[PDB]
């Protein structure tokens, strides 16, 4: 309240903040002076904790801090970082320039958090600062769940915790040693300027800590003898200030114990500081050969030269901070004695600056080397009390997916109260906030923690990430259960969420990316294995229900917004889920049990949608392609070789022979499952008859939406299962197929080309060329020169024509 | 073959504790122990066997049913370290014996040829023991007991084993065969795959560093598919064994590409140019990094049919192999192994040597101080530091201060400072010959090289012993004997050197150390101090002259012989041990014929054609080089 | 005899004590940095238990 206040910030604001703003470059190089500029980033933080800011001020404050910070070093930003960690989780408005800085921190130090390595120049963090990042996470995201929905709040927030997440490596092994013996001032809610020290008298001194205090008074008594004759006093018995005479050039021997004392009591002081957190000390024997040696001169040793362990200085450096922390509570007792004004050097140790630190940096350094010198080896009081490593527990992304799979099992709890409160009147619950929370913070940080460390969950040991950090085998099939949970989640629940459901959409999608069930398929438990076979059955049975039902409904609505819901979310999100199984290969093994057969029927319908016509299935026509394409590349058999099929010797008819399958009502055949799909050979005579009769796309689009776009995807996932590409193991294997199949086939697809120049045209040429291009990666040069440049020739030949097309 | 009663007992006593260390190993393993029920023991399962497979014993010819207990893939895993242990205690008990491995059984010589790595040992007894312990194990489930197998850890070593400290070698064409304009190509065949780099250098490429972190070379790392320029990006496909790289430069539009295999490399965008800009500077000169166990070959294009895709790529865009048109073959310049010893660099990132003048009242000196301590980087390996002049000794040993007997005396002396704050221990003095080419991060004096030539009369009298070694020094821990250290007086160790009759003795702060050598006749000692820096100053030389003994000038130097005054002339400088040196392979090797003639001949070699290089040997070092 | 220390599946053979020989100069093999050879002597390494 006080007007020089407001004054001096409008100077500051004006001029000294806009010009180290614009100053952002210079403050690169800052290692030599890194003990201002964070007493600096602590005032500057200070002030942005300032009530009295008017909003043009509070902004300076808001882009002066984040351009330094931009810039500046996080080695030096973890002192302010401890501050920002603990002054967060209040959530007001007023650290939302924190949590900015925070979020935009993490993206600029990405590299040096996730990557083991770092930037070679900046490091690794000492772990100590990614275990605060750790709490730091905790924190925010658990105070936000509990927190009321403020939309700026999580819009700030959300890109904050996603790049915490992003940042912190997920294989973190949690520290054994979990942080406490923290300064009461860093625990200190207000301000954190309260230097409470710690009880100290109870402990007492050890005999070699006695004998330890001793000549060590000696040497201080002697150099500060010195000092005094450099001042000017003389060996003169009256002491008197103006002549400077004194008669105390004696020993410490000859000293009076009087005088010895409030002399000797405060390094009795620092003794029991040095013991009172409960560090211990043991001397070497040379300790005690000196004590019996009882040319000698009692004169003081310099230890400029010596210089101490780096962790022994950072110990020293909490020393420093109890001494000043002492020196503040004496000073604070002054403050309410003198009962009016305010103590230029009030604040913390760590806001102070270095040159008067130097004080009590120079009696740490001596103490400690004296001690050394006599021989106490100085370390902590208790090592370690057990290394849990084996407990990949603790490690932070699987902690964190512990936790993440407990929200998603309550937000299913809140998903089934949701869906008894639908069948009731009310849309409205106070369990809506939670929600709004979960789809807008949990969904969102799942789909950024996959899209930064997917390769980890793919990390299982294969070498992703050859460096380490492996997803466990259980880590993944807890994954894969929280993929079948919010599959369950996003189970025709469009209206449940505000329309939201894309998101849960694109975030199955990635997540389906991201999956590595193979291993988990090979080593996992069996109620997951269930779990996710009960899903992809369930997605199935739900496919066919809608796509009879909408021919059975052909001519005319829950059952239409479910056939919307599965045909926009449902059948997208399991054609992602087959691509990602083709693309890795990996889920020919989830397709082994029961998984087959309901493939065959998924199969069977949605050759029945591809072959089917009505507006819808023209407005699907590139996700049904894009949908057989996918179940093409993921299915495991060739479903065109059905003379021969029971020659695949991985066909669970082969596997676990067909006794019960046949026993039950199920044709037990492919020839049998599949008699409305073509055959290999009809297939092509069919779609090469129509080719060289040349039609428009309109006539037939079926073909070159679906059968075309999935005959491509059956010949780039059999040509090594062909002879084509390996001509051993022949009759040894089930499927035979040759180079000139597809060839024949991409020739014709250049005659359907030629012939849709003309007329007609669409964007399905151009998908069905992005189709296309991993056969043309098949194709061999020597056929794309001569087949492929006339085609070239009359791609370019249109010139009146402005399509775009390879 | 008895009972368990009628076998002998202390064989049922190592049996039965055989038994336990088995599951005492099992326990060691990790591997948890459970059985499912008591009653699964309870009742135990019997089967049996003919008579000819009948015992005495009562129990059941084999009351284990093999059918039923299908040992586990993990415990399968774990059935081959067993087998280990079992033979680490097998062999460590031989070895109690006393016996050793030869490759022919023995018993007066008591050789054992199966006294060998269970990895190298013979199949069929690895195998006899090895099913014996498979049965034995999978009975041990098959028993109710379900032992539930230990982690199966993934983590390996990954081969980081290096002999000695260096960790790959660099080899490059001489300096001189530099290119400033034009338009070259070179090919590296990977005979194996591992971390390989290979690229163009500039001339002031360091031996150590690492190709391509610093800004002196341009190198593609294949093994992680990276490019390498103050810096890695991400660049071109991993190779493999046998894959060839050609290394590609045009100086005009200052252009670099390389190719694998033919096919050219791609960057991360689809631009082809490796490095898009640099600076000609002072030319390029082809040069490849080789890892630990890594074989490569550089094709310079002497004969240009030798390059194979040279063809295919870079002669239709009109790059000219390195060796386009040289009559005789590139001289390669390679790392040097051995450290050797060179002066001090005044920009050394780490070493700073001050020379202080002799005053009246002070010696002339020359101090080492540390200019990086405190900070990030600062080194806290031992470094090793002499003088550049050696002291020589007599070449036929003999067998305030007297004028007379300094001017007929050969006694030499200097002293080192460890400077107070310098911890004595982590500080060794004395001297070294021109042999010490030997570099440890950690040096103990019980490692010196020594040897001992025992000359003998004729029955076998040791009638002369000579102790011979290139170390001759004592660390300054156990001279502050006294205990403590003097500000007024830093540790003061000072070598006396008797070049009359070859002893060395050491005097620290007044007082004559025990430890003294006795050195050889005409040998070439140099003044040397091995230090860990602990401190900013550490210790200096003091070139001073004590009561009797001649100074160090007097010594190395020839003019100075009879001038009793310390001198510390400028030709006298602080070395240090260092490997940033290249060394030069020669261009024609020996005629060497190795072969074996037959089983009674042996092995032949034969060498019948002369070769020979001039030496220059640099008189004042002992050394010599081509 | 010197012999007897071959290792059973190696050969005894006279070689360059020194890696690099007389040859022609692109089959000259550059061989890089050698592993340890700590595996020729067996120590016997039980575990404790
Ligand atoms: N299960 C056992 N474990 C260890 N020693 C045993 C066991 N059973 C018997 N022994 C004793 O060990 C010795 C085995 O004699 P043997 O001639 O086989 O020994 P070896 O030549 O030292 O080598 P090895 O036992 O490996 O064949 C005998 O003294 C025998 O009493």
């Amino acid at each position: 309240a006080t007007d020089m206040a407001l004054a001096l910030n409008r100077y500051l604001c004006t001029a000294v903040l806009p010009l180290l703003t614009r100053c952002a470059p210079l403050f690169a190089g800052t290692e030599h002076h890194a003990s201002l500029i964070d007493s600096l980033l602590h005032t500057v933080y200070r002030l942005s904790k300032g009530c009295s800011l008017t909003k043009a001020q509070r902004d300076s404050i808001e882009v002066c801090l984040l351009s330094i910070c931009g810039q500046l070093r996080p080695s030096m930003m973890q002192h302010l970082l401890r501050r920002l960690v603990f002054d967060v989780p209040l959530l007001n408005e007023h650290a939302k320039m924190p949590l900015k800085l925070l979020t935009n921190h993490y993206e600029r130090c990405w590299k040096y958090y996730c990557l083991p390595g770092g930037w070679g120049n900046f490091g690794a963090a000492s772990e100590e600062e990614l275990h605060l990042s750790r709490k730091l996470f905790w924190g925010i995201f658990d105070a936000l769940s509990q927190k009321k929905y403020e939309q700026e709040l999580f819009k700030l927030a959300l890109p904050c915790l996603s790049a915490v997440a992003g940042a912190l490596p997920p294989d973190y092994m949690e520290s054994n040693y979990v942080s406490m013996m923290e300064k009461q001032s860093s625990m200190d809610s207000e301000g954190n300027f309260n230097p409470q020290p710690v009880d100290t008298s109870n402990i007492t001194i050890p005999e070699k800590l006695e004998y330890f205090i001793n000549k060590y008074a000696e040497h201080s008594h002697d150099k500060w003898s010195m000092d005094k004759l450099a001042n000017g006093w003389i060996y003169g018995e009256i002491y008197s200030d103006s002549s400077k005479v004194q008669p105390l050039m004696k020993p410490y021997k000859l000293l009076s114990e009087k005088e010895k004392e409030i002399y000797r009591w405060p390094i009795k002081e620092s003794l029991k500081t040095m013991l009172a957190w409960g560090w211990r000390i043991e001397r070497t024997r040379e300790g005690d050969s000196m004590a019996l040696y009882n040319g000698y001169s009692p004169r003081a040793i310099d230890m400029s030269n010596v210089t101490l362990s780096r962790d022994l200085h950072a110990m020293a450096e909490m020393m420093a901070e109890n001494y000043h922390n002492i020196w503040a509570k004496k000073k604070k007792m002054e403050l309410e004695s003198k009962g009016g004004g305010n103590h230029p050097l009030l604040v913390p140790y760590d806001t102070l600056t270095a040159k008067e630190k130097a004080k009590d940096r120079e009696k740490a350094q001596d103490i400690l080397k004296f001690l050394q010198i006599n021989g106490y080896a100085v370390s902590r009081g208790f090592k370690d009390l057990e290394l849990d490593t084996p407990s990949i527990e603790k490690r932070f992304a699987y902690s964190f997916l512990q936790q993440l799979i407990r929200y998603v099992d309550e937000a299913h709890q809140y998903i089934l109260e949701f869906d008894g409160g639908s069948r009731g009147k009310g849309e409205h619950f106070p369990y809506e906030q939670e929600i709004k929370f979960f789809a807008k913070v949990v969904l969102p940080l799942i789909d950024q923690y996959f899209k930064n460390h997917r390769l980890y969950f793919l990390s299982a040991a294969s070498r992703p990430l050859c460096s380490g950090g492996h997803a466990s085998n259980k880590e993944k099939e807890m994954v894969t259960s929280l993929f079948c949970k919010l599959g369950v989640l996003v189970r025709h629940r469009i209206s449940l969420f505000g329309n939201d459901a894309t998101s849960i959409v694109n975030c199955l999608h990635i997540l389906g990316q991201t999956l590595d069930a193979r291993t988990v398929m090979k080593t996992g438990l069996e109620s997951v294995k269930s779990a996710l076979r009960a899903f992809l059955d369930n997605a199935a049975e739900d496919l066919e229900k809608t796509m009879e039902n909408l021919k059975q409904g052909q001519f005319t609505k829950g059952v239409t917004q479910i056939i919307n819901y599965t045909t926009v979310a449902l059948l997208p999100m399991l054609s992602s889920l087959f691509e990602h199984i083709g693309q890795h290969q990996f889920g020919e093994d989830l397709i082994l049990e029961d998984v087959q057969v309901s493939c065959y029927r998924i199969l069977t319908s949605l050759y029945a949608l591809g072959t089917s016509k009505s507006i819808y299935v023209e407005r699907q026509r590139s996700a049904l392609g894009e949908c057989l394409a996918a179940f093409a590349g993921a299915f495991p058999v060739a479903f065109l070789e059905t003379h021969l099929d029971k020659h695949n010797i991985y066909s669970i008819y082969n596997t676990k022979s067909s006794r019960e399958r046949a026993a039950l009502s199920l044709p037990t055949n492919v020839e049998d499952v599949c008699p409305n799909i073509p055959s290999l050979e009809k297939l092509m005579e069919e779609i090469v008859e129509l080719a060289e009769s040349g039609i428009r796309y309109t006539q037939m689009p079926h073909v070159m939406e679906v059968i075309l776009p999935m005959l491509c995807s059956y010949m780039s996932r059999w040509w090594e299962h062909g002879p084509e590409n390996n001509p051993e193991r022949a009759e040894m294997c089930c499927t035979a197929l040759n180079s000139e199949h597809m060839n024949t086939l991409l020739g014709n697809i250049l005659k359907i080309i030629y012939n849709n120049l003309g007329i007609d045209e669409g964007a399905w040429m151009k998908r069905l060329a992005v189709f296309s291009q991993p056969i043309i990666n098949k194709v061999k040069p020597q056929l794309l020169k001569t087949h492929f440049l006339p085609l070239m020739e009359k791609l370019k030949k249109k010139a009146a024509t402005v399509v775009s097309e390879e | 073959l008895v009972e368990f009663s009628k076998l002998p007992e202390q064989e049922r006593n190592y049996n039965l504790q055989m038994s336990l260390e088995t599951l005492k190993t099992l326990l060691a393993l990790g591997c948890h122990v459970g059985i499912s029920d008591e009653h699964a023991e309870d009742k135990v399962k019997k089967m049996k066997l003919p008579k000819n497979y009948q015992l005495t014993s009562g129990y059941k010819p084999a009351p284990m049913d093999l059918s039923f207990i299908k040992l586990t893939p993990s415990q399968e895993a774990m059935v081959d370290k067993l087998a280990e242990n079992a033979h680490n205690v097998w062999a460590r008990d031989r070895i109690r014996q006393g016996w050793t491995y030869g490759i022919q059984q023995d018993v007066k010589n008591r050789r054992n040829p199966r006294l060998v790595p269970y990895t190298l040992l013979d199949d069929r007894t690895k195998k006899s023991n090895k099913d014996s312990l498979r049965e034995a194990v999978r009975t041990l489930l098959g028993y109710g007991y379900n032992l539930e197998a230990p982690d199966q850890d993934h983590a390996a070593r990954a081969e980081v084993c290096s002999g000695t400290g260096e960790r790959f070698r660099i080899f490059r064409a001489e300096k001189t065969y530099a290119v400033k304009a034009g338009r070259w190509y070179f090919e590296f065949e990977t005979v194996t795959a591992g971390d390989m780099r290979v690229g163009w250098s500039r001339p002031g490429c360091q031996p150590d560093q690492e190709l391509g972190s610093d800004e002196r070379a341009f190198a593609f790392d294949g093994f992680k598919a990276q490019r390498w320029h103050q810096g890695n990006e991400h660049y071109g496909r991993s190779w493999q064994a046998g894959d060839v790289v050609g290394c590609m430069v045009d100086m005009n539009e200052h252009t670099m590409m390389f190719t694998l295999n033919g096919e050219i490399l791609l960057d991360d965008s689809g631009s082809e140019l490796a490095f898009k800009d640099f600076d000609v500077g002072d030319g390029f000169i082809p040069v490849c990094s080789l890892g630990v166990a890594q074989v490569g070959r550089m094709n310079f294009g002497k004969d240009v049919s030798t390059l194979k895709y040279f063809t295919i790529c870079g002669l239709q865009e009109g790059y000219e192999p390195f060796a386009v048109n040289t009559n005789r073959d590139i001289t390669m310049w390679l790392s040097k192994r051995l450290p050797q010893f060179l002066q001090v660099p005044s920009n050394h990132e780490h070493i700073e040597v001050t020379r202080i003048d002799g005053t009246i009242d002070s010696s002339p000196c020359l101090k080492v101080t540390q200019k990086s301590f405190g900070s990030q980087n600062s080194n806290t390996d031992i470094m090793f530091y002499r003088l550049s002049m050696p002291i020589e000794c007599a070449e036929v040993f003999s067998k305030r201060d007297d004028y007379d007997f300094l001017m007929q005396t050969s006694t030499y002396y200097y002293s080192v400072r460890i400077f107070p704050g310098q911890e004595p221990a982590n500080v060794w003095v004395g001297w070294i010959t021109s042999d010490f080419h030997q570099y440890d991060t950690g040096f103990d004096l019980d490692r010196v090289r020594t040897v001992t030539v025992t000359l003998g009369d004729e029955k076998g009298k040791v009638h002369e012993s000579i102790k011979r070694s290139n170390c001759y020094m004592v660390c300054a821990g156990e001279s502050m004997s006294p205990g403590q250290g003097r500000n007024n007086n830093g540790l003061e160790i000072g070598c006396v050197v008797d070049a009359a009759s070859g002893l060395l003795t050491f005097i620290a702060n007044g007082k004559e150390l025990s430890t003294y050598y006795q050195v050889e006749p005409s040998t070439k000692l140099f003044p040397a101090v091995f230090a860990q820096a602990t401190s900013p100053n550490v210790f200096q030389f003091e070139l001073g002259r004590i009561k009797n003994v001649m100074p160090l000038s007097a010594g190395l130097f020839k003019s100075e012989h009879k001038n009793p005054v310390p001198q510390c002339p400028p030709r006298l400088h602080v070395q240090f041990l260092s490997h940033v040196l290249w060394s030069r392979m020669p261009n024609q090797f020996l005629k060497v014929d190795v072969s074996r003639i037959s089983e009674r001949q042996g092995w032949l070699v034969q060498c019948l054609d002369p070769l020979q290089f001039m030496s220059l040997h640099i008189p004042e070092e002992n050394r010599s080089v081509d | 005899p010197c012999y007897e220390a071959v290792l059973p599946k190696e050969k005894l053979k006279v070689e360059h004590s020194r890696e690099y020989k007389q040859e022609r100069t692109y089959t000259r093999d550059l061989l890089g940095p050698t592993v340890s050879l700590t595996q020729a002597a067996f120590t016997p390494i039980p575990v404790d238990t």
